[PDB]
C-alpha cells in the first residue's frame, strides 16, 4: 500500500535524466554546509528538534526597551567604506599581513563590540542562560 | 590443413582476449640519471627584498589574469550573442536556410592548425642538408 | 592574444636545466624551444621532402 | 516504511548513476566525440596549452571525455658537415602530443570555440581537431606483432 | 513585402608572428625563468663545466666554454628575418604581408549608381543556392585570384537588415589559409585592414558592427 | 554532570558535547560560533563585525582566523565558558589558519577537550 506524501519531498527538484550536465558539489565541506541548511528548516515529518525540545518553536518574544538608535545607514556605509578603503591603502600592514606578523587593539575591539553589537550578543546570552525565562517569563 | 587453421584461430581466441594496455609515457616516468645530480645542487637563499617583490608579483599577476579572463569570456559573450541574433534573424527570415545552416560541412572533420612564430619566414631561404630518422622506443 | 599560455614553466619535481634556443625550420621561420645543451640556435635540415630528379639536382647544385 | 507518508525518503541511487556514434538528425546535430591533438616540441607550452583548453572546456560546459597525452616522438637531427660525404648528430627533439577528447557540441558553438582556440594558440604549438576513430584509438596502444605474424600465416 | 537577400565574407588573415610582451609579462616572464632554474635539478652540459673547472684548479697544484664561444659566434653570424615589414614601407596599406601581429581583413570599395560604398565583400545568389556555397563562388570570382580559404562553420556570423520592401546581409566568417594575389597593380581597392584602422574606415551602421563579432585580440 | 548527548556514532560530528566550536570559512568573512547542543548560538567572533573589520586587513587570512580566535576566547572568558569540543576535518586540522586559531584560544585562556562527565 502507498500513500502520498504530506508536502514536498526532500529531492523531487532536480532532475534524475541527463545528470551529467548537473553541476555537483566536489567538496565535504560544501556537502556538509547544505546539510545544516536543510536541517534547520521546519520539515513535515518527525524530525529531530520536535522531539528534543526546540523550546515550543517560534515565540513572539515581547519587547520592553529602549529604542533602537537611529543612525544614517547611508552616512555609516559611506565612511565605513571610506575607512576600509584607507586601511587598505596602507602598505604596511598589507606587508604585515603577508608576514604574519599582526596584532589587534583588543581592547579598542572590545569598545567598539560594545558600543554597537555587545547588546545583542548580551541578550543572546542572557537568553541562554534563562533570565528572561524567569525575570519575566 | 584444417587442423593448422583451428589451432590459429584458437591463438586469435588467446591473444585477443588479452590486455590492451597503453605505452607507458616517457614524460610521466623520470629517468635514473636524474637520481645523481641532487645531492650537489646548493639552496638559493631568497632574500627578503627579492621574496617581497615576487609577492607584488604574484599579486599583480593574479590581478592581470583575472581581469584578462573577464575580458575573453566579456568577447565570447559578445560574440555568442551576435551569433544567437543572426540565427533567429535567420530563422524569423526563412526555416530552409535554417535547417541547412544547422548542420555542419563534413569539410571540418580534419581540422589543422598551427600558432605564429617569433620570427615571420625569409624569401629564399635555403636549410643545406640533413637527414631525419626516428630514434623512438617500442 | 597569442600570449595567453606562454607564460608557463615546468611544473615537475625532478627535471634537467633547459634552456630558450632559438628553433628554425625550412621555412624562414623561428621559435623558442625549451631545450638543453644552451646552443644559441638550432636549425632543421631536409633531405627526404622531394624525389630523385630534385634530389640529383640539388646535388649538383650543391 | 512502505505504507507511510515518508516512504522514500531515503532513496539515493536514482541521484548518482555509477554502476561514440554521432547524432546527426540535421538541426540538432549533436555529432560524436572529437580529439583535439596539441603536438609541440616544448613540453611545458604543451602541457599549459592542453590546460587552457581543458579549462575552458569545463568553463565553457563542454563535456570532456578524456584529456591524455600520446606517446612521445623523438626525433634525432642527422646533418650533413661540410666539405659533404658525412653526417654528424646535431640534436634530439622529442616533440609530445596532449590531445583533449570532447563528447558533444553544436556547429554554432564549434564554430565559437575553433575561433578561441585558433586565436588562442601559442607559438610553435600546432593544433589538431579530429573526429575520433579506430585509427586515432589504436594510436596510444602499442602494436601487436603475435598478431600480425599469425594474420600473415593465415595469409 | 518584397525580400532582398545578400550574403558576405568576413576573411581573416591568421597573424604570422606573436605579439610582443607586455612590461608586466617579461617581469613574469622573468620570474618564471629564475624558479624554473632554482628549482631545476641540473644541465649536462653545466655539470660537465663545472667538473672540468674544478678538475683543472686541482691539477694545477698536481671544453664546455669553447662550445659556448662557438654557439655565441655562430648565432651572432647568423641573422633572422626583420619582424617590421610594415615599419620600413608606411605607405602600402594594401598588402597581404602588411601586419604580422594581428589578424587582418580585406575591404573593397565600389562605387555604384546611387552609392559610394566601402563595402566588405558581398555576393548575390538565387534561391537554388546555399549561403556557404554563394560565399565560395564569391571568393572564387570577385577576388580574381587563387586563395586557400578554410570556412569555419556552416552557420553563419551576422545578420543585418534595412528597409526601403526590405533586404537582408549575412556575413559568414572564413580564414585564410594560403593565397597567391594576382594583378596586385589593379585599380580594384582592396585593403587590408585591421581592427582599429578597420574603425577608421567603415561609415556605416550597419558595417560598424562588424567589431561586435570580430575579434578584438 | 550534566547529560552529555552520547548516541550517534555514525554520523559526523558527534555531537557528544555541551558546547562546540564551529568555524566557518567563506570566502570573504570568517566567522566562529560556539553552538549549545540545541543549535543556538552562544558567542560569535565574525569578520563581519565592524570592530574587527575595521581594524585588520584583508579579512580572509591566517592573521584574521587568528584575530577572530583571540577575540572568541576573550569573550568566552568574558562569557564565562571555558571548556569546549572542537572537531575538524583532517584536511581542516593540519590548515595554517586555524592551527593558529587553537593556538591562540588556547593561549587566550580557553581550553578545549570538554571534561568527561561524572558518571557518564
Ligand atoms: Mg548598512
Amino acid at each position: 500500500r502507498r500513500a502520498a506524501p504530506l508536502g514536498p519531498m526532500p529531492n523531487e527538484d532536480i532532475d534524475v535524466s541527463d545528470l551529467e550536465r548537473l553541476k555537483k558539489y566536489r567538496s565535504f565541506d560544501r556537502y556538509r554546509r547544505r546539510a545544516e541548511q536543510e536541517a534547520r528548516k521546519p520539515h513535515w515529518w518527525r524530525t529531530y528538534r520536535e522531539h528534543f525540545g526546540e523550546e515550543s518553536g517560534p515565540k513572539d518574544r515581547v519587547d520592553i526597551g529602549l529604542p533602537p538608535p537611529k543612525v544614517s545607514r547611508t552616512q555609516q556605509l559611506l565612511e565605513r567604506k571610506q575607512a576600509l578603503r584607507e586601511l587598505r591603502a596602507n602598505v604596511e600592514e598589507e606587508r604585515a599581513a603577508r608576514l604574519q606578523t599582526a596584532r589587534i587593539p583588543l581592547e579598542a575591539v572590545r569598545a567598539e563590540w560594545e558600543r554597537t553589537c555587545g547588546p545583542y550578543h548580551k541578550q543572546r546570552l542572557a537568553e541562554y542562560c534563562g533570565l528572561y525565562r524567569d525575570l519575566f517569563h | 590443413d584444417q587442423a593448422a587453421k583451428d589451432r590459429l584461430k584458437k591463438r586469435i581466441r588467446r591473444l585477443e582476449k588479452a590486455s590492451q594496455e597503453l605505452i607507458p609515457i616517457e614524460d610521466f616516468i623520470t629517468p635514473v640519471k636524474f637520481l645523481n645530480k641532487e645531492r650537489q645542487r646548493p639552496p638559493v637563499e631568497l632574500p627578503f627584498e627579492e621574496s617581497e617583490r615576487r609577492a607584488l608579483l604574484l599579486k599583480r599577476w593574479s590581478l592581470y589574469k583575472q581581469r584578462e579572463h573577464e575580458m575573453e569570456r566579456s568577447a565570447i559573450r559578445s560574440l555568442l550573442e551576435a551569433q544567437e541574433e543572426a540565427l533567429q534573424e535567420l530563422r524569423l527570415s526563412s526555416p530552409e536556410l535554417h535547417a541547412e545552416a544547422t548542420k555542419r560541412d563534413p569539410s571540418l572533420f580534419p581540422f589543422e592548425r598551427q600558432g605564429p612564430d617569433y620570427t615571420p619566414p625569409i624569401s629564399d631561404y635555403q636549410p643545406p642538408e640533413g637527414r631525419y630518422q626516428d630514434i623512438t622506443k617500442v | 592574444d597569442c600570449n595567453r599560455a606562454l607564460l608557463t614553466r615546468l611544473h615537475r619535481q625532478t627535471y634537467a636545466r633547459l634552456y630558450p634556443v632559438l628553433l628554425v625550420k625550412q621555412d624562414g621561420s623561428t621559435i623558442h624551444i625549451r631545450y638543453r645543451e644552451p646552443r644559441r640556435m638550432l636549425t632543421m635540415p631536409v633531405d627526404l621532402d622531394s624525389l630523385s630528379p630534385e634530389e640529383r639536382r640539388a646535388r649538383f647544385r650543391k | 516504511y512502505r505504507s507511510k507518508p515518508t516512504h522514500g525518503i531515503g532513496r539515493y541511487k536514482h541521484l548518482v548513476k555509477a554502476q561514440v556514434r554521432p547524432i546527426n538528425l540535421g538541426t540538432d546535430y549533436e555529432y560524436g566525440v572529437l580529439n583535439i591533438h596539441l603536438i609541440a616540441y616544448d613540453m611545458a607550452l604543451a602541457e599549459s596549452y592542453a590546460q587552457y583548453v581543458h579549462n575552458l572546456c569545463n568553463h565553457l560546459a563542454i563535456k570532456v571525455e578524456e584529456s591524455y597525452a600520446m606517446p612521445t616522438k623523438t626525433m634525432e637531427v642527422l646533418q650533413l658537415q661540410e666539405q659533404g660525404s658525412k653526417m654528424f648528430l646535431d640534436a634530439v627533439l622529442t616533440t609530445h602530443e596532449r590531445v583533449v577528447q570532447i563528447s558533444g557540441l553544436s556547429a554554432t558553438f564549434a564554430e565559437i570555440f575553433l575561433e578561441i582556440i585558433h586565436s588562442n594558440l601559442p607559438e610553435g604549438v600546432k593544433l589538431s581537431v579530429r573526429e575520433h576513430t579506430e585509427e586515432d584509438f589504436k594510436g596510444r596502444f602499442k602494436a601487436r606483432p603475435e598478431l600480425e605474424e599469425l594474420l600473415a600465416k593465415l595469409n | 513585402s518584397p525580400w532582398r537577400l545578400l550574403g558576405a565574407l568576413c576573411l581573416q588573415r591568421p597573424p604570422l608572428v606573436t605579439k610582443p610582451l607586455t612590461p608586466l609579462q617579461e617581469e613574469m616572464a622573468d620570474l618564471l625563468q629564475q624558479i624554473e632554474i632554482e628549482r631545476s635539478l641540473y644541465s649536462d652540459h653545466e655539470l660537465r663545466a663545472l667538473d672540468e673547472a674544478q678538475q683543472l684548479a686541482k691539477k694545477k697544484s698536481d671544453l664546455a666554454q669553447d662550445l659556448e664561444d662557438m654557439w655565441e659566434q655562430k648565432f651572432l653570424h647568423f641573422k633572422l628575418g626583420a619582424r617590421l615589414t610594415e615599419a620600413d614601407k608606411k605607405d602600402d596599406r594594401t598588402s597581404l604581408h602588411r601586419k604580422l601581429d594581428r589578424n587582418l581583413i580585406l575591404l573593397v570599395r565600389e562605387k555604384l549608381g546611387d552609392q559610394d560604398i566601402w563595402m566588405l565583400p558581398q555576393s548575390d545568389w538565387q534561391p537554388g543556392e546555399t549561403l556557404r556555397q554563394t560565399a565560395e563562388r564569391t571568393l572564387a570570382t570577385l577576388s580574381e585570384n587563387n586563395m586557400e580559404a578554410k570556412f569555419l562553420g556552416n552557420a553563419p556570423c551576422g545578420h543585418y537588415k534595412f528597409k526601403f520592401l526590405g533586404a537582408k546581409v549575412f556575413f559568414f566568417k572564413a580564414l585564410l589559409l594560403t593565397g597567391d594575389f594576382s594583378q596586385a597593380g589593379k585599380k580594384g581597392h582592396h585593403v587590408w585592414v585591421s581592427k582599429e584602422e578597420l574603425g577608421d574606415y567603415l561609415k556605416p551602421k550597419y558595417l560598424a558592427q562588424v567589431r561586435r563579432f570580430l575579434l578584438d585580440l | 554532570v550534566a547529560r552529555k548527548e552520547r548516541g550517534w556514532g555514525t554520523v559526523w560530528p558527534s555531537r557528544e558535547f555541551w558546547h562546540r566550536l564551529r568555524v566557518i570559512r567563506t570566502q570573504h568573512h570568517i566567522e566562529a560560533l560556539v553552538e549549545h547542543r540545541n543549535g543556538q548560538v552562544v558567542v560569535s567572533a565574525s569578520t563581519r563585525e565592524w570592530a574587527i573589520k575595521k581594524h585588520l586587513y584583508s579579512t580572509r587570512n591566517v592573521v584574521a582566523c587568528e584575530s577572530v580566535g583571540r577575540v572568541l576566547a576573550e569573550r568566552c572568558l568574558e562569557a564565562g565558558i571555558n571548556f569546549m569540543v572542537y572537531h575538524p576535518t583532517p584536511w581542516e586540522a593540519a590548515s595554517d589558519s586555524i592551527k593558529r586559531l587553537q593556538h591562540a584560544m588556547t593561549e587566550g585562556g580557553v581550553v578545549l577537550r570538554e571534561p568527561r562527565r561524572i558518571y557518564e
